[PDB]
């Protein structure tokens, strides 16, 4: 076109090219959902299918635990989302040595959009091709906080988000499913809604779901085996409505 | 032709060839003046052909010829900005070198600075070489009479006795046949002057013409200091021949 | 045309005074984590009680070449100074090896010390924040 | 020849051939520029300007194309108003500089070095142009007078006589005509009138124009620059007149 | 001065006269009262035709006179031959802008064609005076009425020689830090002339 | 902004392969031949001396040159090139190893600061990538002697016996069926003026070949007696004499 | 390169010091900078031992209208209980300062926290402000009250830079917010931050303090805990109550 | 597509970054590393390039490296910047330990070099790295541990792995031929197979491998590193008969 | 880089807790003769009888020193690889005054804070060279040098029997009886002898325990 070779060139209808062909690049990667439940947090994440001479002792989990109450899961590169970790860890250990109080999940986010924006003002860099949704509870309160951060620098705040490969049928099952009048009570029933709403792009649910729960007070339990009576019980269910 | 982004920066052609510093040896070539330098048995002596095509222009401000040192002289080949330059650069670095290691500056050490700048350039993008050719002669007390030359390539490398220009392998065919017929690699000649005679007669013989007083300019570099002969010297050298 | 550096001492001190090591969550006071330097060096230390030589060595050289520029001005002219400024200048910007901190050859060449040796080149000169390669890339390009 | 593609879209790049394009689009440019000459009698120099009658609004006092560098040096330009002006800065600092050092006016030969040494300065890289200008400069020193032209390469000569601008060839050649008529010496006077009559010979384009001539002696101006007084102005206006 | 640093206790006269100007000192090098060095070379050469002498500092001096002598190599390059005006303002200018932390002190004999010959001190400080004559030193201080009641201008060569034959041989004698020969530096415009006397020679007139 | 940065000179092909420097290997291999073959009790480095119109004087311009009293090195490509990095590696050599242990550095961590040099030159986005190729033989104590040859890539490689430039391919095959096991500092001085006798298009004489050996050490070359411990220099050049008595010889 | 250039090209200036930026903004040459800095800049003198030549000049009494004002701190105690916190100082003082307003002992750095004031008045006061300005921007930045941890350790931070450089100031931060509850932090010029529940500084510190103790209650009336306040006070008046809403005074 | 690949800090329309997938491809040009991990020790092996005899197969230091007395690597594609990572390697641990007295973990490591990397694929002013390595490493955290490093600056974990010109082919045959419990004399055995099957070569002989195997025990529970010597080579294949 | 300041301030407060040789050179018709003693003290106590004082810049250009003993050595050290890599540079013979400008400068950077003075002799192309060289940065130039505790003897032997033309053995001999005199009359100076010969045109002989 002309206009998409650089990061500072507008384009005449009033685009930026390259912020397009980053999320392109992360549409390209794994999915990964955020769900908000009445108490409770889950994150869902797609695992490619695991090679046969491939160590799973020490293989990386796709959700971060940046502090003891915030978690982080991504998509689209994984050096360059291992490269945010790094500094949104090194940043939440900052703000708490100089204020003395924990990150909350807002100002976490904003610093990782803010982050993603600076990488975007030069040309001899490349902005990050990741979009991440972070999660947690403010540690003052039980309100459940869901962030989604663009390779761009813009956050924004969801109740139920994918991001990623086939991340359309997620959504309109989110769309279909999720109701912000009643969310679900309990993190059984949220946990349910996230396994079933991953089930709708991916083969195989035995060995490529990876769930993890947030709770109040600093919690954060990750899900083992668990997923797997989840995918059963769902698959009967359905079979019984049939 | 070059082709690509090798046209404006020094880098390989896909013939592993630098274009730059080609076209910097062919821009060296187009002032169409001819030097020769020939170095005596205690004496140095450098000749330019001077060429005055415009008589609006005054004949005493033309010279390229230039005086580094006390001892060291130096002749350009090529345009007179580069060439100005280049002195500039050369007095700096000898007043330099003798400020910082106690003795005067040689003209090996000299030239092979100058030709370290010059491979900076080559190899540098955003630098480009000088178009001009570097002639550096003296009487080195450890080495006697010397002459050195350096190229927009950053090569350089001494001579018994050089000729530059357009029409040099004329004069360098004729200064190998010299040396030939005598066999002692240099002039046999005890005077500067006599030396300054046997450079004038030889680039007479080369070039196939005869010069006035304002046609040449001639430089002398001795033990004690180089200078740089006026028109009555010239003058009265070409009586005496 | 000084010998001995001279006007080493600061005027004025903030808590801002180095816009590297801001902290994001008040920007007008440093960041303790990312300085490494052990969490207990106020500025104010930095002031007091130095070794009245580290700051003529600090500043030696650039007090060298600086009266050497000031030689050329007075009596070649302008264009020397500016030339020689600009070469240097060319020769920093466009080399960046963040895995290295040994200058570059054409910068010793530039200087005149392709074969001279001083306790800088000999003595040239863990932590778990700010020894990376993006860190040395922002602060080139300043983002 | 003179249009190398491919080899003129940066400031420092040598042709095949081995020629800088943008240097020579320079001199072009000042091709194109008004007409100043620079004579050099026995003891001085004149220059002259052949400017155009531009609106009557312009205040006729302060508005003089002839720019003054230092008591002693002259300097007149062609091509870019601008970079003509810039250059002549220039030469009132590097003047200014010699004489707070040296405690004396600064020799013509120096100055004309450092100009032609900041002006090929930038020829060496690609974030600048070259300067669009041809300047014809000189004065009076110790050793007498002098006379340069600078071109936009950075090189410089001295000249018994200087012409550029658009009607710069025929005034050449009226300049070696001065030569083959007054190979001994000329006198200050003469020289103003010969530099009228060759700035009204030279002038022949049409739209009226004016004559500024200022010239700078040991035996007439005490080794100063001057501008010509109404008088001589007028004395060398009809002189110029009657030998056409 | 500086704690253990060499201090240099001499005595340095500089007189103009008709032809030029001549540069002498002693030679004695001490250190409190132990001769370091007998016989030196305090006659420092900038230029082919200017010289001077040092007081103050060694170092200190030694440096200055270091890079006042690569200036005026620069300075040559360029415009050819200075004078004595440009390098007593170099020295007086390096002297000044490092008062703070170098002591010296500087007095400049030189000759040229336009000034034929001059003579400039640079105390302790850094202020430069032109002067018909200069006396600095240790020394000095024993000999300026003598010399202020036997100096004349427009001297010949053999008296200007003797009056600092003279007052050298006094500075000397009632002085502990003022060593054996006596140098002198003749700049005039037939060329640079060198002379020395030996005790034996002074010590009888 | 656009002026804190520049972009990589050096960028890989859709092949994977790096054009710069395949180019500056290009350059090295139009360069004059230069060869080394080791024995059992020296190294031999030999190079044709190529000059111009014939007036200038071939001993002023050295192209083997001394990099420590027992490491010397020859090369291929580009003469400017060639001796700025002789000038960095001997100040290399001094500063990293001299000035630290109070030893001259082993053969193989010269060799190696060389080539992270040339690395260094091709990860550059402001400098193009060296066009030389080096010939490096050094002796030390607890490794013998070593022959290296490192490319403009920054990659080294031990040898037994090899050449680089023009005739390359051909030295190489002739090498291969000359070297044995069992050779020795005179055979292979032999071999060498054999394989450069095919390459020289000129006058095949003393004043156009350059050879210098790594052998043993030289006592009379150290400058001063009186120290038994003190070795003289193990790094020797041939003078042209002696190379013409060995060309009229076997 | 044209402002390498300009660089090198050429006294008078020079000797004003006008060639430094510094020496331009801090006299508003070129623009009102000076005033747009929001970590203020100090100025030290430029030789070796700034500190001793502080100390030096600054312990010499010859003007006493020239002198660095010192705070009063005659007996100042602070103490939390449910209703919130409860802060009494003297109002002690003459000395030819008549003036239409009593002197405020207590910096009032915004509507919901107090500062009490010892040591040097200046120091105190500049850096509360401060404070209050750094508190202001970081409840626009987040939207919500800033915690009086955080305004405790940002003024902790800051007097910690400036160590042993000359400040001479004391201060108890005094807040009420619905997520801690009441708050009372204290903060030297040395560097501690030390959380407390009764605090009493002052020349008339021991009584107040062994007053308070003998009668010390978490559970109390806002008119028992004013009432304990002032008899401590007087035992060696103005009085505070800061509450969730923010502070009232209740002097007396 | 030439549009997008000129420069290292632009994404394709599709998404895409050129000059990372061409180092990516420039490993194919390489040799051979294979590494497998058995229950008690670790096997690397590599097959050299060497097109004459005149190398010297003595220094045989061309593709297994020590970054320390626990840490070992393969390396596929340009020895060069091979080295400065080895290096940076190299004195990273010897900080780690220095600061915390204990060896570093093999994953800090790796990771730190996949950062390195990573950062140079990020700056328009450098170039990735064209180097791939194989990390054969031990620690008390996870006991044997095998991971794998690329241009891109993505590292994994393995059991048993390849990389360089024949990838497929051998990953083929360690897929067929893996047991979870062999042992260190299994593990060389299916190295020296699977190199000599996928070889441009037929002749497998000794001066054409690198050896390496990291094991437990040594003097009564230490771990050690044995990098096999061209005899040892030679021995070996004559054993399997492989020759 | 270069020489560290750290733990000045630390050092300084420990310091505040209570918490803590003769040399000649004479110059001869055709050369320089530099000799020195060989016994190393720390304190009263003799802690070698046999040391080498006298340490090579180059090969035909020795140098011997005084005051702090680490500082003398790491200055000579850097010198003589300066001049080595000059010599490299230059394909020339060092000559003594290149030698003498960087030691002059060098010890003037630091400002007297290194503390070594030199007795430096040398034969080059241009001639035989002797020099002293001071801690702060002053050199001087004589026909014989004296310099340690015992260069008072050294001193008063040199005056009694110094001639304008003195061939190599006369100097040699006079150089050795200097050494003597500051041996036997100096508690600081004692053992044997080392010497240094240089001529024109011929390489250095060093002797140890020239006489014991």
């Amino acid at each position: 076109s002309g206009y998409d070779r650089a990061l500072s060139i507008f384009s005449p209808d009033g685009h930026i090219f390259q912020v397009e062909y980053a999320l392109e690049a992360v549409k390209r990667g794994t999915c990964a959902v955020g769900v908000k439940g009445k108490n409770c947090v889950v994150l869902g994440c797609e695992r490619r299918s695991t090679l046969k001479l491939q160590d799973t002792r020490i293989t990386p989990s796709k959700v971060s635990k940046i502090d003891s109450h915030v978690v982080l899961s991504f998509s689209g590169l994984n050096a360059d989302s291992r490269i945010l970790i790094e500094k949104a860890r090194v940043e939440a250990q900052s703000h708490r040595l100089t204020l003395e109080d924990p990150v909350t999940v807002e100002y976490l986010t904003r610093y990782v959009a803010g982050v993603q924006q600076r990488y975007t003002q030069s040309g001899g860099v490349r902005p990050f091709g990741v979009s991440t949704l972070i999660a947690g509870f403010d540690p003052r309160d039980d309100e459940p906080k869901l962030y989604q951060t663009e390779p761009s620098g813009i956050y924004s705040s969801w109740s139920a988000q994918t991001i990623g490969r086939n991340s359309k049928t997620v959504r309109e099952f989110l769309e279909k499913n999720y109701d912000r009048k009643e969310p679900p009570a309990t993190v059984e029933e949220c946990v349910k809604l996230t396994v079933r709403s991953l089930l709708e792009v991916v083969q195989t649910g035995a060995k490529n779901i990876e769930i993890t729960v947030v709770k109040p007070d600093s919690d954060i339990v990750a899900l083992s085996e668990e997923i797997n009576q989840y995918v059963t019980q769902i698959e009967q269910e359905k079979q019984e409505q049939q | 032709s070059a082709a690509g982004y090798d046209r404006h920066i020094t880098i390989f052609s896909p013939e592993g060839r630098l274009y730059q510093v080609e076209y910097a040896f062919k821009a060296t070539n187009q002032t169409n003046i001819n030097s020769l330098a020939v170095r005596g048995k205690d004496c140095t002596v450098v000749i330019s052909q001077k060429k005055v095509p415009d008589k609006l222009l005054d004949p005493t401000t033309v010279s390229y010829i230039f005086c580094i040192s006390r001892t060291i002289g130096m002749v350009v080949n090529g345009p007179i900005p580069d060439a100005r330059n280049a002195a500039l650069r050369a007095k700096a670095e000898a007043a330099e070198f003798r400020y910082k290691y106690g003795y005067d500056m040689p003209c090996d050490v000299l030239a092979k600075r100058m030709a370290n700048l010059s491979q900076i350039y080559t190899q540098r993008a955003y630098m480009r070489p000088l178009g001009v050719i570097l002639t550096f002669v003296s009487v080195d007390e450890e080495l006697g009479p010397s002459i050195y030359k350096t190229d927009p390539a950053g090569y350089y490398v001494g001579y018994k006795a050089t000729a530059t220009g357009p029409k040099q392998q004329e004069i360098t065919t004729n200064l190998e046949n010299h040396f030939k017929k005598s066999k002692i690699d240099h002039i046999n000649e005890e005077s500067w002057e006599k030396v300054v005679e046997f450079a004038i007669t030889h680039m007479i013989d080369a070039l196939g013409t005869e010069f006035s007083k304002n046609d040449l300019e001639v430089g002398v570099a001795t033990k004690d200091k180089f200078f740089t002969l006026s028109a009555e010297n010239i003058e009265e050298r070409l009586v005496a021949i | 045309m000084n010998i001995v550096p001279q006007d080493t001492f600061k005027s004025q001190v903030s808590t801002d005074q180095d816009k590297s090591v801001l902290s994001s969550a008040v920007p007008s006071l440093p960041d303790t984590l990312r300085q490494q330097e052990g969490g207990a060096v106020p500025l104010s230390t930095q002031l007091n009680d130095r070794h009245p030589l580290e700051s003529t060595l600090k500043n030696w050289e650039t007090t060298q070449r600086q009266r050497q520029m000031e030689q050329y001005r007075q009596i070649f002219g302008i264009a020397e100074p500016m030339k020689r400024t600009m070469e240097m200048e060319i020769v920093n910007r466009t080399d960046f090896n963040p895995l290295s901190t040994n200058g570059s050859i054409h910068r010793d060449i530039l200087l005149n010390k392709e074969c001279s040796i001083d306790w800088e080149d000999v003595y040239p000169g863990s932590t778990m924040v700010g020894d990376d390669v993006h860190s040395k890339i922002e602060k080139q390009l300043g983002i | 020849t003179s249009i190398g593609t491919g080899y003129d879209l940066s400031n420092s790049v040598f042709s095949p051939d081995g020629r800088n394009f943008q240097v020579e689009y320079a001199v072009k440019a000042v091709e194109n520029g008004t007409t100043s000459i620079g004579i050099k009698c026995n003891d001085g120099v004149v220059f002259a300007v052949e400017k155009l009658i531009t609106s009557k609004l312009l205040v006729p006092q302060k508005n003089v194309k002839i720019q003054v560098v230092d008591r002693h040096i002259g300097c007149v330009y062609s091509g870019l108003i601008p970079d003509g002006r810039h250059l002549v800065n220039r030469g009132r600092e590097e003047a200014a500089s010699f004489k707070k050092l040296y405690k004396t006016p600064i020799p013509i030969p120096a100055f004309a070095d450092r100009l032609g040494q900041y002006v090929q300065a930038h020829t060496l890289y690609n974030s600048v142009r070259p300067f669009g200008v041809s300047t014809i400069f000189g004065g009076v020193d110790k050793n007498g007078a002098h006379l340069y032209m600078l071109e936009p390469s950075g090189s410089y000569w001295g000249y018994k006589g200087a012409a550029t601008g658009k009607g710069r060839q025929s005034a050449k050649a009226e300049l070696e005509k001065l030569v083959d008529h007054h190979p001994e010496g000329l006198s200050a006077r003469e020289a103003v009138k010969q530099a009228a009559k060759i700035i009204y010979l030279a002038h022949e384009d049409k739209k009226d124009f004016e004559l500024e001539i200022s010239w700078c002696s040991l035996s007439e101006t005490n080794g100063l620059h001057k501008f010509v007084k109404g008088d001589l102005l007028q004395e060398a206006i009809d002189f110029a007149q009657k030998e056409i | 001065l500086k704690k253990g640093e060499v201090s240099l206790g001499t005595s340095i006269m500089a007189v103009t006269f008709k032809d030029g100007v001549i540069l002498g000192a002693d030679s004695r090098t001490t250190t409190g009262a132990y001769i370091a060095n007998r016989v030196t070379d305090k006659l420092t050469r900038v230029h082919d035709k200017i010289w001077c002498c040092r007081s103050g500092s060694a170092a200190d001096t030694q440096a200055i006179a270091d890079i006042v002598q690569y200036h005026l190599e620069l300075y040559t390059s360029q415009y050819g031959t200075p004078s004595t005006e440009t390098a007593a303002s170099v020295f007086k200018e390096l002297c000044y802008e490092n008062k703070d932390n170098l002591t010296a002190g500087i007095i400049v004999a030189g000759y040229d064609d336009k000034n034929k010959g001059e003579v400039y001190t640079i105390p302790l400080g850094g202020s430069v005076h032109k002067l018909p004559y200069a006396i600095a030193g240790s020394g000095s201080t024993f000999i300026y009425g003598y010399c202020d009641k036997n100096f004349r201008e427009n001297m010949s060569k053999e008296e200007t020689v003797d009056f600092i034959k003279h007052s050298l041989s006094q500075a000397i004698k009632w002085d502990g830090s003022s060593g054996g020969v006596i140098r002198m530096v003749v700049l005039t415009a037939a060329g640079v002339e060198r002379l020395i006397f030996y005790p034996d020679e002074y010590e009888q007139l | 902004m656009t002026d804190r940065y520049s972009f990589s000179l050096t960028t890989f092909s859709p092949s994977g392969k790096l054009g710069q420097i395949d180019y500056a290997l290009t350059a090295v291999k139009q360069g004059v031949t230069s060869l080394g073959i080791k024995a059992t009790n020296g190294v031999v480095i030999a190079t044709e001396k190529k000059s111009s119109s014939p007036l200038a004087m071939s001993e002023t311009l050295s192209k083997v040159s001394l990099l420590t009293p027992d490491i010397g090195a020859v090369y291929s490509g580009m003469g400017p090139d060639y001796r700025v990095l002789v000038d960095k590696s001997r100040k290399v050599a001094h500063t990293s190893y001299k000035r630290i242990y109070g030893e001259y550095p082993p053969t193989k961590l010269l060799v190696s600061e060389v080539a992270k040099i040339m690395q260094e030159a091709t990860q550059s986005g402001g400098v193009r990538p060296f066009g030389v190729s080096l010939l490096i033989a050094g002796h030390d104590e607890f490794n013998g002697f070593s022959l290296y040859q490192v490319d403009p890539s920054g990659s080294y490689f031990p040898w037994k016996a090899t050449a680089i430039g023009k005739g390359s391919v051909a030295a190489k095959t002739f090498l291969e069926k000359r070297w044995n096991d069992e050779l020795e500092l005179e055979d292979a001085i032999h071999i060498a003026l054999l394989t450069l006798k095919e390459s020289v298009e000129g006058e095949f004489n003393g004043d156009t070949i350059e050879l210098a050996i790594i052998g043993d050490e030289n006592p009379d070359l150290l400058g001063y007696t009186g120290i038994p411990t003190d070795k003289g220099p193990r790094f020797r050049k041939l003078t042209s004499q002696e190379i013409n008595d060995r060309l009229e010889a076997l | 390169m044209q402002a390498i250039a300009d660089s090198f090209s050429v006294r008078l200036v020079k000797e004003l010091q006008y060639d430094n930026e510094q020496n331009l903004e801090s006299d508003f040459v070129t623009g009102a900078s000076q005033f747009q800095r929001l970590a203020p800049s100090l100025t030290v003198p430029p030789i070796a031992s700034p500190q001793q030549f502080l100390r030096a000049h600054t312990d010499d009494s010859r003007n006493p209208d020239c002198k660095i004002k010192i705070a009063h701190g005659t007996t100042t105690l602070a103490f939390r209980f449910q209703g919130g916190i409860i802060v009494a100082v003297d109002s002690r003082a003459a000395g030819n300062w008549v003036a239409s307003q009593t002197v405020k002992k207590v910096i009032e750095i915004n509507p919901f926290l107090l500062g009490t004031m010892a040591g040097g008045a200046a120091d105190c006061q500049f850096w509360e402000t401060w404070l209050g300005s750094q508190c202001r921007l970081h409840e626009l930045r987040e939207k919500e009250r800033i915690s009086v941890a955080a305004a405790s350790k940002i003024l902790s931070n800051l007097v910690y830079q400036y160590k042993g450089a000359g400040l001479s100031m004391g201060t108890m931060i005094c807040g009420y917010t619905r997520k801690e509850g009441p708050t009372i932090y204290y903060v030297d010029s040395d560097g501690t931050r030390l959380k407390g529940d009764i605090f009493c500084v002052g020349s008339g510190q021991t009584f107040a303090y062994g007053v308070l103790d003998s009668n010390y209650k978490w559970d109390l009336s806002v008119e028992d805990a004013l009432y304990l306040g002032k008899r401590s006070i007087l035992a060696a008046v103005n009085l505070y109550h800061v509450t969730e809403d923010g502070w009232i005074y209740h002097g007396n | 597509s030439r549009r997008y690949d000129s420069r290292t800090t632009i994404f394709s329309p599709e998404g895409r970054l050129y000059q990372v997938e061409y180092a990516l491809e420039s490993i194919s040009h390489a040799g051979t590393a294979i590494g497998i991990m058995a229950s008690d020790g670790i096997v690397l092996a590599a097959e050299r390039k060497v097109t004459s005899t005149l190398l010297e197969q003595d220094t045989s230091t061309e593709k297994l490296y020590k970054l320390n007395d626990k840490i070992a690597v393969a390396v596929a594609g340009l020895t060069a910047d091979a080295e400065i990572l080895i290096n940076t390697a190299r004195i990273h641990a010897q900080n780690y330990l220095k600061t915390y007295n204990e060896d570093i973990p093999v994953e800090i490591l790796v990771r730190r070099l996949s950062d390195i990397k990573q950062g140079y694929t990020q700056h328009g002013g450098l170039r990735p790295f064209g180097v791939s390595f194989i990390y054969a490493g031990y620690d008390d955290r996870y006991g044997y541990q095998l991971y794998t490093s690329n241009p891109s600056g993505n590292y994994t974990g393995w059991k048993a792995i390849s990389v360089g010109a024949n990838t497929s082919a051998a990953q083929t045959l360690l897929q067929m031929d893996y047991k979870d419990d062999m042992k260190v004399d299994d593990a060389i055995e299916l190295a020296l197979k699977t190199l000599s099957k996928t070889t441009d070569s037929s002749a497998l002989t000794y001066d054409r491998l690198e050896f390496a195997t990291i094991r437990k025990g040594a003097n009564d529970g230490e771990v050690y590193q044995k990098i096999f010597k061209p005899q040892e080579i030679k021995d070996i294949l004559v054993k399997t008969g492989i020759t | 880089a270069g020489l560290s300041f750290d733990n000045y301030q630390r050092n300084n407060f420990l310091a505040e807790n209570s918490h803590t040789t003769t040399i000649v050179g004479v110059k001869f018709n055709n050369g320089v003769v530099i000799a020195a003693d060989t016994r190393s003290t720390q304190g009263p106590i003799v802690a070698d009888k046999n040391c080498a004082k006298l340490h090579r810049i180059s090969p035909k250009i020795w140098c011997a020193g005084a005051g702090t003993a680490a500082d003398t050595e790491a200055v000579t050290q850097l010198i003589g690889s300066n001049i080595e890599l000059h010599s490299l540079y230059t394909s020339r013979e060092p000559r003594v005054v290149s030698a003498l400008q960087m030691l002059k400068q060098h010890l003037f950077k630091y400002q007297g804070h290194i503390g070594a003075y030199l007795i430096v002799a040398g034969v080059d192309p241009t001639g035989s060279h002797l020099f002293s060289i001071h801690a702060h940065g002053s050199t001087d130039v004589g026909y014989y040098l004296s310099l340690g505790s015992g260069s008072l003897a050294a001193m008063a032997v040199l005056e009694s029997h110094w001639k304008q033309d003195l061939t190599k053995e006369e100097a040699i001999k006079l150089a050795s009886d200097a050494i003597q005199a500051g041996i036997w009359n100096d508690l600081g100076s004692g053992s044997n002898v080392d010497v240094c010969v240089m001529e024109i045109g011929k390489d250095a002989e060093y002797l140890r325990n020239y006489t014991p």
